[PDB]
Formats: C-alpha cells, structure tokens, sequence
C-alpha cells in the first residue's frame, strides 16, 4: 500500500505550516509512513503533543517513540515519558475544566442562549485540547441548539466541520458546509473557508471533479487556514484534481478565471509547470515532474490512496490528448514522448483501447498507432440489422408466450 | 482509614445546602444589625474555631436561640456562611480586607489561609502600605514579611503615598531602620521622615525622639535641626539637648541601596556541571567580575528578557520540549523568582517590551493555529492582567522589538511597524534596503541600532528623520562568525561581541562606539580568567543588581 | 454537574467528628434505654419522618428528649451513622429489620439500597419470606420481581413452611396467575388442599374463593370428598354450595404444561449483517425455529449448562472493547424462561473464554476456559453456589488442558481432553486418574446419557465414536456414523427423549450446509434416521455454535421471521 522509503521531506516547514490537532495527526502519519525519518518526526511530534495537555494519544506516541529509540540502539551497534507530567497534566486539566464546567452549569441556571452556546463551544475547545473528540461534539452539539444569529450559525458550522474531520465524519462536514452556504443569502471572506473545507472533505471522500471545482473557487485572501489544510497543499490538491478531471479548455478557463489559483500556482511552481506542460503537449517533462511530485506527496494524509488513482487518471488523460491530433502516430515517437519503453507503452495503449476513449488501432509491425475513424453508416446498418434480428426473436418469444397462455399450458 | 467520597460526600453537601436555602431545621439564628441568618450549629462549628466555643461553653449562650453578634458585616458573614455550606469562596478584589477582618473575629482558619494567599499575591503597586498596616493590625507574619520586603522597595519608589502617613510607630521603626531600603541616595529617606514627622502635632513629636536616630548620622548634622528650629513647640529645652546627642554615636554604616551597580543579565549560558543544560549569569562592567543568577524554573529554557525603567526583570514563555505560558519576576534581594499571572498563549522566545508602565509581548509563536497569525499581547503591571491589543500587520520570525520615545517599534528582516499605544494601531514605517534576520536591535537615545544579521551590518534609524543609513563595519577578525549584542551602557552606546574561528577559542571583548566617529574604540577586553564560554542562544540585557544578594560564580581561570 | 467536592468531603468528615465526639447535640433519641445524641440536620437529610417530627409545631418541637418506640437500637445506629458517614454495611441477616425501620422513618435512600440488596438476594429458600415481606410493606417492584421468581419456585418446592402463613389475597394472586411452571395441574391442586387443611375453619370462607381460581377439571373429581371429611359438622352451607357451584370460570389449560424438549443454540449466524451473531433454537416436535434473546452485550465465546431443574446459565465470554477488538469479562447471567431476558448474577473471580459449565449437586462447575492468570495453576476450576449466590474454588485439576469438554455422571465431574481424562470427586475434592483413549482427537463434545460417556467426533471433525463406561472404566469403539464422503460434518452430542441423538450438520463441495439428526441405537450400535431437518425452516448457523438440551415455552417465545 503506502509506508514507502524516500528521503528529502522538510519536516520543519510541514509541521509549522499546520497547527492544532491537525498538525498532531500530520506528524503521526508522517512518522508512521516515512521510515529512516520516523525518529525526528516522532521526537518533534511528542514535543508538541505534550503541549495542550493530551492524554491518550500521548501514550500511543510515547510508546512509538520508545520503540523507535530502542530500534536506534541496535542498528549502529527508549525515552522516559516523565510520568510527573501525568500527575501535573491531570491535576491542572481537571481543575480548570471543573472551574469552567461550574461556570457553564451556573449559566444554565441563568438561561442565556448565547452564553450557553459560547460556553459549550469553550467546553468543546477544551475537550479537543484534552484529546476528547466525542466529548467536544456533545458540547458542540449542545451549542448548535442555542443559536441566535447568522454568525452564531456560521461558527457552529465551522466547529462541527473541524471536529468531523478528525472524527472522519465527512458527511457531517458536507452537511454543515451546505447549511452554512445555502442559508445566508448565497472584506470578511467567510465563504472561502467553507469552500476550502468542502474541497478537502470531498477529496478525502474519493471525489475529484467537484473537489477541484470547490478548490478552484477558494480565494487566496483566506491566507492562514492551518486548522484544516495549508495553502501549499491546497494548491497541490487543486492542481492534481484539475489535471485528472478538467480537460484542456476546462483547465485553461478555470485556472485563469479564478485568479486565485494563479497565486496558488505561484506557491507551487512544480504543479504550475506540470499543468503548463500538459497544455503545451510536453507530457514527457510533465510526467517526470509528476513522479517527483509522487514521492513528496504520497506521505500526505488524505492524498496517499487518492493520489495513486489521481496519477493513474493523469497518465491516461495525457495519453488520450497526445494521440488526439495524430493520424499516423509512430509508437516510437509516442514512446519517446516519455521515459517509458516501447513495450510498456504498447501495453498501456492496448489497455486504453480495451477500456476506450482513445479510439485507435495498434500496428505492431511498424509500431505506429493509427487512429480509428469508422464509417457511421456501416455501423448504423450493422446494429440496425442486429436490432431487427433481436426484434424478430422477441416477437417469436411473445407469440409463443401468447400461444401457451391462450391454451392454458403450465406445470401443475 | 477508609474515607471514600465517590458520589456520597457531594450528596451530603448538597442535602445540607438544600436545607439551608429552604430554612429547614435551623436551631441557631444570627442577628447582624437586624439581618437574620438562619443557620446551624454544626456547620458553624467546623468552619469557625470561635463558633465551636460559641455553642459549647456552659455559659448562657448555649441555651439561647437568638444570638446578637455585632462588629461583623452582613455580607462578609453571608459569604462565610455560604462558604461553610458550599466551599466556593468566590472572593472579589475589593472586600478582601473586611472578609479577613471577620475571619479574624469568628476564627475561620480555612478562609484565613485563602485570604492570606490572595493578599500575598495581589500586592501590585499601591495597597502595599495599606495592607502592611492591615498586617500590622492583624498578625499575618507571612504576609507581614512579604509586604515588608515589597513595601521596602515600592515605598522608596513612590515615597509620596498618603496611606503611608497613617502608620504605627513600631512599623515605621521597622521599615525605616531596616537595611533593605532600595534608595540610591541617603537624602530621600531623610526628607521622607521629615514630611512624615511634620504631618501632625506633639503626639508625633514623642515618636520623633525615637525615629530620628534610625538613619545615618551624616543626615543628622544637616539642615534637619535648622528646619526643626522653626517647627519646635515653644519653651522646649531638654528636647534640644537630646537632639544634639544624636551626632556621634549609633554606628554610622553604609546602606544597601547604594550598591545599585549597572550590570548585564545573561541567560542560557554554558553550564559547568554536565547535569544542567543552561544557566543564567551576570557581568559587572566596572567591578570586572562575573556573577551568577538562579534559573527561574530551573528546568525550562528559551525565555525572553525585559527591563523596565524601574530596573525590574521579568521572564515569560519558554519551553521545558513543551511550551509553557508561565510568568516570573526576579527578586533584587532574595535572589529568587516569584511567579505572576501566566499568559493566555504559550509563546516560544517572546519579545517583551516595556512602555508607559505596560509590558508588551510581540510575536514569538503564540499558538500558531490562530486565524490571524500576526498577533501580539500586552501585560498590565498595575492591574496584573493581560489585555488583547491590535494584531500585528505582517508575520515575522526571529524578529526584534524595542521602545523609543514612548512608542513601540518592532524590527524584522526588512520591515518595521510602529505601534501607537494611545490609539492601539500599527503604522507602516521605513523599509530596510538589506534583508537580514536572526539579529536584535538596541534603543539608545532617539536612534535604533540594528546590528548583525544573516554579520556586521550597522544600520542606524532615527525616529525624527525616519531613514536608514550605514555608519561603518565593526573591526573583527576574518574567517569568523561574530555574535553581536547591542545595548545601552552608562548612557553610552556600546557593543558586546564574541568571535569564533576554526580550531580557536572564543574571545569576549566590548567596544565603545562614537556617534560622529562611526568607530568602535577598544573600551575593555573581557579576560577569559574570569568569564568562560557562554554559547550561541544566550541573551543580553541591561539592568542594575546587588552584589551582596547575588553570589560570585566559581570557575577556574 | 456538581459543586466543589473538596469541601464536600471536609464538611462530611467533620460532621462525623462532631457525632462521635458528642458536642453539638440538641436532640437525643431515647430507644429502649439507649442514648442516641445526634442533630436535627442529619436526621432530616436521610429520613422524611423527622421532617414531620421537628418542623411540625408539636410538643416534640421544643422537647429535647423523644422516646422513639417500635424500633431497634442496631437498626437506628446503622441508619444514623449512614446519615453521618454513608457507609451502609448491609449484611445478609439484618436487611429485614433495616427495611422495617426504613419504611417507619420514611428514609428514601436506604429504602432503595436495601431494595437493591433484596432484588439481588431473592433466591429459593427466601422467596416466600420476601414475598410476604413485600406484601406487608408496599414494595411493588420487589413484589412483582419476587412474584415472578416466587411463581416458578413454589411450583418446584411447594414444601416451605412459610407458605402456610400467607394472606388470602396473596394466595389468590399466586394461584390464579398464568405464570406457574408445573408439569401437571394436579400439584397446584394438592398444594391448595394442604394449605386449606393446614388451619381450622378460618380457611372455610377462603375455600369458596381458592377453588374459584383453580380449573374445573379437578373440582368434580377426588379432593372434594376429602374436604367433606374436614368440613365442620352439620355445615349445610358448603357441601350443597360446592355441589352446584362449579359451572362457571371457563376451564383453560395453564402455561406451565407448555415446556417441550428443545435444542437451544447460541452464537448462531446472524441473519442481518448489522449484528455479529444471534441465538436460535430448534423444535424437535413443532418442527420450527424459535428466536431467542441476544447474549448479554453480545457475549461471545461462552458456555451453557442446563441444571436438572431446567435452568439456563451463562458464564465467561468476551465483549468487544470500545479491525479486531475484544476484551474478556467474568460476568455471569441467568436466563428467564418466561420473560425472554438474561438476568445478571454474581460474576466470577477470573475471566474465561469458552468455559465448560457443568451442574452437579446444585453447583455450577466451570472447568478451565483460558483463564487470565497463566500461573502454575493455569486451570482455575471454580464452582458456583446457587443458594448463597457466590463462587467457591475447588481442587485444581492435575494436567493443564486446552479445548476440553466436561460432563457429569454418577454425581462426579468427568472432564475430557485430547487423550486424558480425570474424574473429580466432589465429596473429598480430589482428582483420580481414569482410562486413556487410544486416539488423539480434540474440538469435540460429549453427552452424558445414563452411566456412559459418549465422546463423539474430534480432530474438521470426523465420525469417530469412543464409548466410555463408568462402571467398567474403559474406552471402546462402537461404529462410525454413515455420512456423505468428501464432507465436513459438524457433530453435536446431546441427550433427548431418553435416547442418544446427534445434531450433525454436513456440507458438500460447492453445496450449502444440510441439517439432519440421527438416533443412535444403544444396543445395536447404529445411528438411525430419526428426523430430517428441512432447510425451509432452519438456515445456516455457523461453526462456533453450541447446542444444549433444555425445555422452553413456545408461547413466551416468538417465531423468527426469516426466508427459507
């Protein structure tokens, strides 16, 4: 599946770009899927997990770091968790939480909807920091009841979106994105954050056409959005999905018209060249950059399974567009339009013809790919004769059915 | 012994609380200037060490359903009674004195410790002398001594407070005769006593015969008698005789406050013992000695330093690596660190700036996850609280911030923004022509001197001119990476730089820089026989310290 | 939420100090010459009678000495200290008087705790006493729960002495109920007759009512002239009365006569994919498949036992911890034959996986079952007490065994493993070496029929049968079950209809599982086709399912709706 070996990831920037439990999840997966770098990834993870009083995931991360350090003590032939933290962390976490709980329950005796909603949101924020997902949800699911204003609804939607990403309840994210968008009359760019959340949720839900459409509408004025996804990965997420789903004219319009993805492409010049090479029919350089983008972004959270499908689609689409303006396309030249071998391209081309959407015939004698332009009339006549034969057969079947029903013929 | 409390001990507290509010089975009622407080003898017994004797002694009080307790406030007794019924004190910052007074009447030892800790923590700027007399009226020795040291510093700072005038004779003697006066001159204590004595009449003149002999004799042969000639009651002969006797005797000795030498506070130095990672030391520009300081957390590092105009040292943020938003303050005499109100965000290497008596923390990796990553937060030295202010304009890392002309100035790679404290807004300033980071700036006079960056870049900025200019390059040996430190010393701009080469030892030397000469003249070279290697992440700041309170750091030359 | 707990503990223990050290006492309870100095606050928190005693305005409001009568010193002391420290030490003897004083003082909390103690203490030897206690004081929840356990247990014993001393209304409710568990309607008849003849003519007026609740199939036959013998002399208002009285009241059979010998199955293949496993049963007479309640918290990897009193118990098992995730729990449950639910009981000391539950001398024996200990005694054999509701350890078995089965023959425990066998002697708590099998087979089951042990199958399984005789102490072969070749039969040994039958499910290549049972001829050593289970009623059950012999009521259970 994944967990492959490959160097050259910059741990410092990827950890600092994100922040929150999202960063915690990013550091864990990067450590778990990138060996020969798991130690520093785990060392940086635990150094940040101990902040904001985590309880359960800390034990898992500390155990993994202890195993990783033990492994380092045998190859070139385990850290202490300082359980004083447990005594310290629990005692502080309880006292402040109990103090906050006492206030809110007293506020529940005061009966103020906004105060109850705000207090419940604060309780949910504390529970998320404590490492209590469902506990935060119930606090957030009690703040949803006591809403008063449109901004309160927007904040309610954002909190549920944030939590359901960690819970991987992407259905709750999409439902709250729709509620937050369609309701309040479709400088403060609030819809941009909602579109970014929807695109990330759709991409994690194995969707590419709508996710790219949502990501392309994301304005760069949002800038800091580290609770869900960094702008650097957002540009990459949009570019890969657009390359796999959007066709040439579809790509050119959407990227240019958005004028925020141009800024996104400036952030990631590699995908910008990939799209530009895709437009200019330089798929040889386009795909070699793609493979370079493969290893750097296959250790991504919601990308690793989907990127392989996305990259497979990109390879298919690139081949389809390349052959389209060709009558006698030499398979040598088409093979030379990439680092692939003649045999490998022939197998890839044969697979594409079997699946379709290339409409070609392979002439293995001279290794030239000839496009197929069948006469419409001949196929029409053939399938019309087949339809007439099938109609006669079905008429015979119906006449036999009528004969056996009229004569009352049935097994007793 | 088995004292399990799971879901039962709370039930009994509730059951009694329901009956108290519903007025059930009360057998004793307290009459407080006509206000009735139906309560119970059992709960009063446990809370108060006086109410237990109020219902046990064989006097007529035992067989009396209505007891008229006086000299107690109704609100204070009610909050004590409810604390006896729920345990949540919920004390404010205003009624602390009367709540402690009634806890001194009915002996509520529990609330007494809580109020003592609350009072010992909130001696900020003004109530120091007020609660010191309060601690003189009610014996609170632990708070009495804590207020004594605090008053000794703060009173000498203000020495104009009206609350100081009304004090007992014994407390004034203890304050004035102590050798903990934070005064750089011996005349300010003389005039403080003079204004205290001339505040009233003969009754205070009796105390004058005992307080006039508690200062050094250098001020007793002065105009004090000449000003006392017009202020003496008529027909007084023997009082003049005893006044003349106070010139020769009673051990004229130097004070402690005059040892307020300007020194340099350093943090995160090369620890001697391998068991410790970093240490905080000090350097004396005049005494040419290296002093040490105690680490505030003793385990947490990556802290930021700030020095107020009143020569105070503060520590905020840091990592221990988990980031902690704790706060600390250095004691100038006890050589310890008293914590203060922690910040709301856990910062990494915060930049603290003092202006208008407020501490401003600019940048330093607040939480990272904030929607607006460009934010700051300030501190209140009087109210002891953190107040949110206008957010930062641009995101900067490894930045520096200084204060010039009562204005906040923060410096980064190439950009500078000035924060206007009166309107709470940021204003764009001049742009630097060179992009250099990992450097600090010094606020000397009306000019900002941004030194170093990656080097020896000397880029001088003037507030009145609003321009950046070059002066010269510091003379340093080639094939080296100097570590520049710019700070104001003795009202003169100077630098503290260390050079490191390959296979060579570090050398410490400070130079004297002239404004119109653009040259760093050799002022003093720090010999390695007294100062050892510091490191790379060390910080430097200017402040005045006491040699007697601190201890010399032992190290072999 | 709650309020500050740290002060809740401080006040609580300080009130206890003020109680043990008698200082702030304004009211003292005078009970049979025993002084009880206490407070009005603490008595108020627990009891709802002292709130009508102090804050009422009577003479006792100002009086500081009250003579509380019709109470007990020990009961008052434990109630008072419970109001003072909350430690309600409830033993097995003083709970009766504890409830009496709790109801007298109207103390709600201790009333619920002792009711919760009595809801767990309800058993065989005190069912009549608790029901009469539940009739004296209105405790409907206990009264109903007793009545259900009472109804089944009286029919079983019907010899307890407290049954005679019962109110007329209680007896009418018991006898007229449709929940009695009797193999015949004549045992309830004689139980009523002995109750009526227990006392003097004081039962004569109740006789016109007790016969009005019993069916008329016995109100014209014998046990009518017997009452005439016991009639008061010259009473002509009863003999003629009963002569023309038994016309009405609609003769109808009861529910206790509706128990049939059925094969109870556990951990069957769940029909709906939403659930992991389910429990079903086969009806050898009704030829239908009745559904059963799911195991408690889908308790998988458990064992079943049916006592000679026809009671079903569940011990051991594991619950999926909150992808593979399972944690083993030592919870114990009892199945209600009428309510179709599993009543929890006293849990074991150690957790078990697939335990062998065997009943003997009224004790439930769980032998082995992959205990959590793993020490030198990696067997952890322990019996259960059905009268005291507790577990007691027994003599450890000599050799550690895995995937074993156990049966009971001749009042002894016979546990079987791959090749070894050890017999447990309950009277001396010792193990004796038994005969050795000549074949290495495991993952099989054995059924105890008479004085012989029939180890059927073993390893899928096979058709190997080794018959062991207790009186002879030898293992001998009889025959092999004729089954289709190239198949994997799933053998299940069980005793039914006073004969040794087998529940063998076979599966052919590229074919579905087929259900068929055979009757083994004991004297002819041959398995005869007793009945063929059609697939139109019984679907696939799985592989890890267990079978046991027992009796259930088709009326209380419901038919499982599932397509053939």
């Amino acid at each position: 599946n994944y967990v492959v070996e490959n160097p050259s990831l910059d741990l410092e920037q990827y950890a600092a770009s994100y922040s929150g439990l999202m960063r915690i999840e990013r550091l864990q997966f990067i450590a778990d899927h990138c060996p020969t770098l798991r130690v520093e990834a785990l060392k940086m993870a635990l150094s940040f997990v101990q902040r904001t009083f985590n309880v359960d995931m800390y034990e898992e991360i500390h155990r993994k770091l202890s195993e990783a350090t033990r492994e380092l003590q045998n190859a070139p032939d385990p850290p202490a968790l300082d359980t004083a933290w447990v005594e310290a962390t629990r005692k502080k976490a309880l006292l402040k939480l109990e103090k906050l709980d006492t206030d809110l329950k007293n506020y529940k005796g005061n009966s103020i909807k906004e105060s109850i909603r705000r207090g419940h949101d604060d309780l949910g924020d504390h529970y998320l920091d404590c490492g209590d997902l469902s506990n935060a949800l119930k606090c957030y699911s009690r703040a949803r009841d006591y809403c008063t204003s449109a901004k309160h609804v927007i904040n309610m939607c954002l909190n549920v979106i944030k939590v359901s990403v960690y819970l991987q309840n992407w259905s709750h994210v999409l439902s709250y994105v729709s509620k937050a968008e369609s309701t309040p009359e479709i400088t403060q760019a609030i819809l941009t954050k909602l579109k970014c959340a929807a695109g990330l949720a759709e991409l994690a839900a194995r969707k590419y056409k709508q996710a790219a459409k949502c990501l392309l509408l994301a304005s760069f004025d949002h800038c800091d959005f580290p609770e869900l996804l960094s702008p650097s990965n957002v540009a990459i997420y949009g570019g890969l999905c657009a390359l796999a789903t959007f066709d040439r004219q579809e790509l050119q319009r959407n990227v240019i018209s958005s004028s925020s993805f141009k800024l996104f492409l400036e952030l990631e010049p590699q995908v910008r060249d990939i799209i530009f090479k895709f437009y200019e029919s330089k798929y040889a350089s386009c795909l070699k950059m793609l493979d370079e983008m493969k290893d750097n972004l296959l250790l991504d959270m919601y990308l690793a399974p989907h990127v392989r499908t996305l990259y497979t689609q990109i390879r298919n689409r690139a081949l389809i567009q390349y052959f389209s303006p060709y009558v006698s396309a030499d398979m040598h030249r088409m093979a030379a339009a990439f680092n692939t071998t003649v045999a490998a391209l022939e197998d890839e081309l044969t697979q594409l013809i079997l699946e379709g959407l290339i409409s070609a015939r392979v002439d293995s004698h001279s290794k030239i790919l000839y496009a197929r332009d069948v006469d419409q009339r001949s196929t029409t006549f053939e399938k019309s004769l087949l339809m007439g034969k099938e109609f006669q057969r079905r008429a015979k079947a119906m006449m036999l059915r009528a004969a056996v029903l009229r004569n009352q013929i049935h097994v007793k | 012994e088995r004292q399990i409390n799971t879901e039962y001990a709370v039930s009994l507290l509730e059951q009694l609380k329901l009956f108290y509010e519903q007025q059930l089975f009360t057998d004793i009622v307290l009459i407080v200037e006509g206000t009735e407080f139906p309560c119970h003898k059992m709960v009063l017994a446990t809370c108060s060490s006086y109410f237990r004797a109020m219902f046990m002694s064989g006097l007529s009080e035992s067989k009396q359903t209505h007891v008229h307790l006086r000299n107690v406030d109704a609100a204070t007794l009610q909050i004590i009674i409810t604390y006896a019924y729920t345990g949540n004190l919920a004390m404010n910052d205003s009624t602390v004195e009367q709540l402690y007074e009634t806890a001194c009447f009915l002996q509520v030892e529990d609330v007494l410790q809580r109020c003592r800790e609350y009072l010992i923590k909130k001696i900020n700027a003004e109530n120091c002398v007020r609660l010191l007399s309060f601690a003189d009226l009610f014996s609170c020795e632990e708070l009495k001594q804590s207020a004594k040291r605090m008053v000794e510093h703060k009173f000498t700072a203000v020495y104009h407070q009206d609350a100081f005038m009304q004090l007992s004779h014994d407390l004034l003697i203890d304050i004035l005769s102590s050798d903990n006066l934070n005064v750089e001159k011996e005349e300010t204590v003389r005039e403080a006593a003079m204004l205290w004595l001339e505040y009233n009449t003969e009754s205070r003149s009796q105390y004058l015969s005992s307080v006039l002999s508690q200062i050094r004799i250098d001020a007793l042969s002065e105009v004090t008698q000449r000003a006392w000639f017009q202020g003496l009651p008529p027909n007084d002969k023997s009082v003049v005789v005893q006044g003349l006797y106070k010139d020769m005797p009673k051990f004229f000795k130097p004070r402690l406050g005059m040892t307020k030498e300007e020194m340099m506070i350093f943090i995160e130095a090369s620890s001697e013992n391998p068991c410790s990672l970093y240490s905080s030391v000090c350097y004396s520009p005049q005494a040419e000695k290296v002093y040490k300081l105690c680490s505030p957390p003793a385990d947490l590092h990556k802290v930021g330093t700030v020095v107020t105009p009143d020569n105070d040292i503060y520590i905020a943020g840091g990592q221990v690596f988990r980031t902690v938003n704790c706060f600390y303050w250095f004691d100038a005499q006890q050589n310890t660190w008293f914590p203060k109100t922690p910040m709301l965000f856990v910062r990494i290497k915060p930049s603290l700036v003092c202006c208008e008596g407020y501490i401003y923390a600019i940048g330093g990796d607040s939480v990272g996850g904030e929607l607006n990553r460009r934010t700051v937060e300030r501190y209140d030295t009087e109210k002891d609280e953190w107040t949110m202010v206008s957010p930062l304009p641009c995101a900067w890392q490894w930045s520096a911030a200084v204060v010039v002309h009562d204005c906040i100035y923060v410096m980064t790679l190439n950009l500078m923004y000035c924060y206007f404290p009166r309107s709470d807004s940021w204003v764009e300033m001049a742009m630097r022509q060179t992009s250099r980071s990992f450097a600090s700036a010094a606020a000397f006079g009306d000019k900002i001197f941004y030194i170093g960056g990656l080097s020896v870049t000397v880029e001088i900025y003037d507030v009145n001119k609003n321009e950046w200019k070059m002066a010269a390059n510091i003379p340093a040996k080639r094939y080296s990476d100097p570590c520049v430190r710019a700070v104001v010393i003795s009202n003169s701009l100077c630098v503290f730089m260390r050079e490191t080469h390959l296979n060579e030892r570090a050398k410490y030397v400070t130079y004297q820089y002239d404004l119109e000469l653009d040259r760093w003249s050799l002022r003093q070279h720090i010999s390695e026989r007294v100062l050892w290697d510091l490191g790379r992440d060390f910080r430097c700041t200017v402040g005045k310290l006491y040699p007697s309170c601190l201890e010399e750091s032992p190290w072999k030359p």
